[PDB]
């Protein structure tokens, strides 16, 4: 009858559904490695899927995965065992040497564009128009570590544009230069910001953008990166 | 064995318990002490169900069912042929969930993210336990939970909804159902959107996450944005099993009636409760 | 504690955003609406501008109808007392021709007639709908996702009000226009095709509607649990693989041995979702047309 066919279809199908949404899945980090980044032999039951390209916006060229897959940087970690399934102890710092949860990966080195193709992110003092609107204003509240010690000041939001968000916060550190905090690793509080991440003197170690008015992906990757891997690295010095 | 992009993650250290001793991975799976805690209980349940499907003479998949003591063996202990074992295996499935919510967060710790997931996780653990726990302890019986089989808890289901009538009366319930329907509508606008942008018309470039809010915008009046979107619908989908947690915890507690008849509050409500008219009156 | 990024801290407002203009006919774009620092809180804070043109227009227009037909009935049944109305609101309902009335448009007004009228206004509202949903998109040069799966649970609609009752010869086996009523039609229908729990494409329609809240509490929370490195940016970091989207694919492989892609992560949630509808308009569709009763065919597995 029908509905025995139907179901017997579905089952068939839902089979090829699963196998294209694997494949699919595939578009990045495949082929698999050994740990020292050379071909694994096994490869799963899955090949890889035929390449798709996408076009980006802004001269920005194309992308097209899967690719040949390559870091684009040095991993400053070495094995802690003779077999394979351990962990890779980190050679130096972890915080600057940016592995672990302290790892950023090699986006590039320009902004994010808006659908205008003007720069996302910017300072809120260089966004026309853009002010506080709601919640305690954290501009010049001083910045406090997770060692209970005052590593700076607010000197400004770094807004996303298209979205109307706040983004970054801006710090200005005791030499007055100035560090991004990804507003999601601050806390604001009514006389204070309070980072949980770093210790006060962590802070003169996050990456500096090249540029004082943009950032670049890869500039974000490496300030995120560095202030999550805090929470680990820091955690020394860090005093709940 | 590794993803091109894994190896820099493999780092020591995020365990919450035994330091270094089960800080390593088995192929792509990360250990951990509560990898090999939900080891532990997952392969004890599993090999406690396979005894009780020899004590019950079967090793078909969709005949095996493990069911709790009846409603005689109140909160005690039970022989293990007549609720024993269930109640054994429950305690391993406890086990293992927790376990595998605490190995989440181990790996959380070890990659710097944040714990949204297992918390998420801790979510549908609840609603488990309210039906094999929580519910039943209220009620006074382990027998009132459900029984570990593919077709045999879908008996339980019905039997369970029908001893109130049509059970879409329970008000938690249609709070339930609005978030579970929400919810899968969320997620279908949501990849489609996103997938809408990734893959525009043939030869156009991609679209931004600008192009996105317009699309909303256009078409609805209003854009959550893409940080809402998520926040969404996390909300959305654990609204929805805590709402199921709560339909149920109130079933056969402080209300054990017929559910149709719970609305007679709004019905009788005094200032209408007599005017004629209507299908009421 | 650890700030969470449920909600927002601080909110911030620049200028009205009128949006990106393709191949838009600006001319049919509202103004921006009033910005809503209580919904800022979670998501945007904008309101507006909307789109809305001559199909807009229609689909508007007959929607509202469909509604005002139901509630004119609720009035009409409420005796036009309105303590009434509130009282009995959830109990009213507008209910389809009888049996005898086969699939004729035969019927006295009070007896299905208005049921039918509200029934073509709803059929014209959606229809209307799925075309803007289809052309949204095309102004703005997107591919059409959102008009396929808005089509999954059109599916699932028609197949209940319109194809099924059809291909069963008569309007009266259609949906009720009635809060409680539409739920003891549900009830009934399970009860009268044999228990819907045999019927497999309303097991397989539950486990993607679980699957659905499953993957989208993994989803949201992996992505909130990422915000930090950006990774809500979703777009970009499929252009642009970042921290962000391999430490959330590898959140996964280690815990369950496999993962995503933020492209191949859209994927899984547009199919699960729409597999609900689908495989649900199926179940419904078969069931008095070709299978009687779930109980004895699956008995028979056919
Ligand atoms: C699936 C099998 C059954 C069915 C079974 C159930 C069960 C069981 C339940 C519901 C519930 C709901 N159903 Mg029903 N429902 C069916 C088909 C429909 C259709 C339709 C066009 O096909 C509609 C419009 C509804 C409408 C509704 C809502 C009243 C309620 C929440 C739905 C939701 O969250 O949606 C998605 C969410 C959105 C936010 C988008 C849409 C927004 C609004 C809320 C949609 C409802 C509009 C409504 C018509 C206006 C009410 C008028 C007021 C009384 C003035 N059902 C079919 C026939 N439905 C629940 C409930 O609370 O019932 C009381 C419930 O428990
Ligand atoms: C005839 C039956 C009655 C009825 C009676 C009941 C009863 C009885 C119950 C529900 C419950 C629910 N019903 Mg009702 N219901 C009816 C009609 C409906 C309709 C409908 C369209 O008509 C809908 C949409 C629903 C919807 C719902 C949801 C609100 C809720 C189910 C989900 C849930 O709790 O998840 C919660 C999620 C879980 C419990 C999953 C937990 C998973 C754990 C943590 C992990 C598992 C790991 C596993 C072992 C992995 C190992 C293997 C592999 C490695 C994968 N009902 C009819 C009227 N309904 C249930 C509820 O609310 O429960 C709290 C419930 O008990
Ligand atoms: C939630 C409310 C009710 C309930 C009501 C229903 C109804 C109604 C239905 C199911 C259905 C299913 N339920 Mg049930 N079910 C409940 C509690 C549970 C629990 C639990 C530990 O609490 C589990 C593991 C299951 C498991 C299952 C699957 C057998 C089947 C598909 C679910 C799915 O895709 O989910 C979403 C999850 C995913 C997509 C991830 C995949 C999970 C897999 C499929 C789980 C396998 C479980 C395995 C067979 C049992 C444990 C194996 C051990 C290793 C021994 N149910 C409670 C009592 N469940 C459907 C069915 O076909 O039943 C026959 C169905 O129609
Ligand atoms: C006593 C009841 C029977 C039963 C009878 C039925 C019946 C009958 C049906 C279901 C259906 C479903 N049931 Mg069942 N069900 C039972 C037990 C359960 C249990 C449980 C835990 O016991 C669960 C979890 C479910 C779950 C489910 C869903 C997976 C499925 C509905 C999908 C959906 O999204 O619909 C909601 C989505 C829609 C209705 C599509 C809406 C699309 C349109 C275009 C929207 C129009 C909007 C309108 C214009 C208003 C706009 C308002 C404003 C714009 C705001 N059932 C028991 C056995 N169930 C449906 C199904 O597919 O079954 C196979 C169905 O018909
Ligand atoms: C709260 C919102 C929703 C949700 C969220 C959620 N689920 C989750 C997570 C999250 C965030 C995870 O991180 C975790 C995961 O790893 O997913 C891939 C998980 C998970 N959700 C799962 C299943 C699942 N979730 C469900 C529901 C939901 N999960 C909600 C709707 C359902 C439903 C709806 O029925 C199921 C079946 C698993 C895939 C995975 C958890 C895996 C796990 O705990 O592994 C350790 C345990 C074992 C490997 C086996 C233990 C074996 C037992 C000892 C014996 C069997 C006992 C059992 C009671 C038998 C039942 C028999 C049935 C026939 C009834
Ligand atoms: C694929 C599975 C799921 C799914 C998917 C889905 N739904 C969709 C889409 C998709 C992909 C859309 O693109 C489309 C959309 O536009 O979403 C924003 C839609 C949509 N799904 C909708 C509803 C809906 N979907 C449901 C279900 C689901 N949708 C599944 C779970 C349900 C359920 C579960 O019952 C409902 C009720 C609409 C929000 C939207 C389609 C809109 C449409 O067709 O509109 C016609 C226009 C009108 C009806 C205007 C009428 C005005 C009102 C009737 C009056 C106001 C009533 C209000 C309650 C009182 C207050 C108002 C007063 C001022 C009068
Ligand atoms: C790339 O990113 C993305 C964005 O950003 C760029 C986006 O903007 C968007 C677009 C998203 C939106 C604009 C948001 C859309 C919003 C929803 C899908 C719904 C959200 C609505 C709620 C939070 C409320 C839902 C309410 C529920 C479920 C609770 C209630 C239910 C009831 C049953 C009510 C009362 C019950 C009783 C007892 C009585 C009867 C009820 C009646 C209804 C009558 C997407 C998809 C996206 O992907
Ligand atoms: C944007 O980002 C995101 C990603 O990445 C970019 C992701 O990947 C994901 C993840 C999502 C997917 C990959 C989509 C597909 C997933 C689903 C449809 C959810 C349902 C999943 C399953 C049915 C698979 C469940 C498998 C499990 C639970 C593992 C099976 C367990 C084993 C066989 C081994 C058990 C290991 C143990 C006991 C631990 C210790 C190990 C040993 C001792 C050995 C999300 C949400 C995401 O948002
Ligand atoms: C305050 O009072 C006023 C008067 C101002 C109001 O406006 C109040 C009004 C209300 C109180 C309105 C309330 C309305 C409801 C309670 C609505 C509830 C509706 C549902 C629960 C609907 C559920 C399901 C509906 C379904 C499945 C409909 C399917 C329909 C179709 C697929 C369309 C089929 C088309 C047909 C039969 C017409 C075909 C004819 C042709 C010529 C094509
Ligand atoms: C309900 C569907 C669950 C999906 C199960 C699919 C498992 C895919 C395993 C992929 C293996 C890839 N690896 C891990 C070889 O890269
Ligand atoms: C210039 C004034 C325009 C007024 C239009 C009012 C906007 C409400 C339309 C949203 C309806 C969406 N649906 C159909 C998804 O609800
Ligand atoms: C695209 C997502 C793939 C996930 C599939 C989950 C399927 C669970 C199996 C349900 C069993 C139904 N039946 C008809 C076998 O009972
Ligand atoms: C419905 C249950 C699905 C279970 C699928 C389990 C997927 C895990 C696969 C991990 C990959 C294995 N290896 C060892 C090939 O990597
Ligand atoms: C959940 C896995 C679904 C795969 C179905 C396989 C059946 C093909 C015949
Ligand atoms: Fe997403």
């Amino acid at each position: 009858d029908l509905a025995s066919l139907a179901i017997y279809s579905f089952w068939i199908f839902l089979a090829g559904l699963i196998y294209y949404l694997q494949t699919e899945n595939m578009r990045e980090g495949y082929p698999l490695e050994n740990e020292d980044g050379t071909p694994a032999a096994n490869q799963g039951p899955f090949p890889l899927p035929k390449p798709k390209t996408f076009i980006l916006p802004h001269g920005r060229g194309t992308l097209t995965v899967p690719g040949p897959e390559s870091e684009d940087r040095p991993i400053a970690l070495a094995r802690t065992a003779v077999s394979e399934g351990f962990p890779h102890a980190p050679t130096g710092d972890p915080m600057k040497d940016g592995v672990g949860p302290a790892s950023w990966v090699a986006r590039r080195d320009l902004p994010e564009l808006d659908g205008h193709g003007h720069n996302k992110i910017k300072p809120m003092k260089a966004a026309a128009g853009f002010h506080v609107s709601a919640g305690k204003n954290p501009i010049g509240l001083p910045v406090r570590g997770c060692d209970l010690e005052i590593a700076g000041k607010v000197v400004d939001i770094w807004v996303d544009i298209p979205e109307q968000m706040a983004r970054f916060l801006e710090v200005e550190l005791k030499d007055g230069s100035t560090r991004l905090l990804p507003m999601q690793m601050v806390k604001v509080q009514s006389n204070r910001v309070h980072v949980n991440a770093l210790s006060s003197d962590l802070f003169a170690g996050i990456p500096t953008i090249k540029s004082p008015t943009e950032v670049t992906l890869l500039e974000e990757d490496k300030i995120c990166g560095y202030v999550a891997g805090g929470l680990m690295y820091a955690a020394p010095k860090r005093k709940s | 064995a590794l993803l091109s992009f894994e190896r820099k993650y493999r780092v020591p250290g995020g365990t919450l318990v035994g330091g270094n001793l089960f800080d390593f991975w088995v192929g792509p799976f990360y250990v951990g002490f509560f990898g090999v805690a939900t080891f532990f209980f997952a392969a004890l349940g599993i090999i406690l169900i396979a005894w009780s499907a020899v004590l019950q003479g079967t090793w078909n998949p969709q005949l095996i069912s493990v069911y709790p003591p009846a409603l005689e063996y109140g909160l005690g202990g039970a022989p293990l042929a007549k609720g024993g074992l269930w109640q054994i295996i429950t305690i391993c499935a406890t086990g293992a969930f927790v376990s595998w919510a605490l190995r989440e967060v181990e790996i959380c710790r070890k990659l710097g993210i944040g714990y949204h997931i297992p918390f998420a996780f801790a979510f549908a653990i609840l609603a488990y336990l309210t039906l094999v726990l929580f519910r039943p302890v209220m009620m006074g019986a382990w027998g009132y939970a459900f029984p570990y089989g593919i077709w045999t808890h879908l008996d339980w289901v019905s039997n369970t909804g029908y001893t109130y009538g049509n059970f879409h009366y329970n008000p938690a319930h249609m709070i339930a159902i609005s978030f579970f329907f929400t919810n899968a509508l969320a997620l279908a606008l949501h990849g489609a959107l996103v997938l809408s942008a990734a893959n525009p018309e043939k030869g156009k470039e991609m679209r931004t996450p600008d192009h996105e809010d317009t699309f909303f915008r256009d078409l609805v009046g209003y854009s959550i944005g893409t940080l809402g979107i998520h926040r969404l619908g996390l909300l959305l989908s654990l609204s929805a099993v805590f709402f199921s947690a709560l339909c149920m915890i109130i079933t056969g507690t402080i209300w054990f009636d017929q559910w149709v008849d719970w609305w007679q509050w709004w019905v009788k409500l005094p200032w209408w409760a007599n005017i004629p008219g209507g299908i009421n009156g | 504690a650890e700030y969470q990024n449920i909600f927002s801290q601080v909110q911030v407002r620049g200028p009205a955003d009128l949006g990106m203009t393709e191949d838009v006919n600006l001319a049919n774009r509202s103004g921006v609406g009033p910005f809503s620092t209580l919904l800022g809180w979670f998501g945007n804070a904008q309101l507006g501008p909307i789109y809305l043109g001559s199909l807009g227009v229609l689909s508007l227009f007959s929607g509202l109808m469909w509604f005002f037909t139901i509630g004119i009935w609720f009035w009409y049944q409420a005796g036009w007392n309105p303590a009434v109305f509130l009282r009995d609101l959830f109990f009213f309902s507008l209910e389809p021709p009888a049996p005898e009335y086969g699939l004729s448009f035969a019927a006295p007004l009070k007896e299905g007639g208005l049921w039918l009228i509200a029934s073509f206004f709803m059929f014209v509202a959606v229809w209307s709908w799925w075309g803007r949903t289809y052309l949204r998109a095309q102004a703005l040069g997107m591919g059409k996702h959102t008009a396929w799966a808005f089509l999954s649970a059109i599916w699932l609609w028609m197949v209940l009000g319109f194809i099924r009752p059809i291909l069963m010869g008569s309007w009266s086996e259609a949906v009720p226009y009635g809060i409680f009523s539409h739920l003891d039609w549900t009830n009934n229908f399970s009860l009268v095709h044999g228990n819907l729990f045999y019927n497999p494409f309303h097991l397989l329609s539950i486990a993607f509607l679980y699957g659905s809240a499953l993957l989208f509490a993994m989803h949201g929370a992996t992505i909130l649990a990422v915000s930090r490195f950006g990774g809500e940016r979703e777009l970009e970091q499929i252009a642009d693989r970042g921290t962000a989207a391999e430490r959330a694919a590898l959140f996964w492989r280690w815990t369950m041995g496999f993962n995503a892609t933020m492209e191949g992560i859209h994927r899984w949630a547009i199919w699960m979702a729409v597999l609900v509808t689908l495989t649900g308009g199926i179940g419904i569709l078969l069931s008095g047309t070709v299978v009687d009763n779930w109980y004895v065919w699956g008995q028979n597995h056919g």
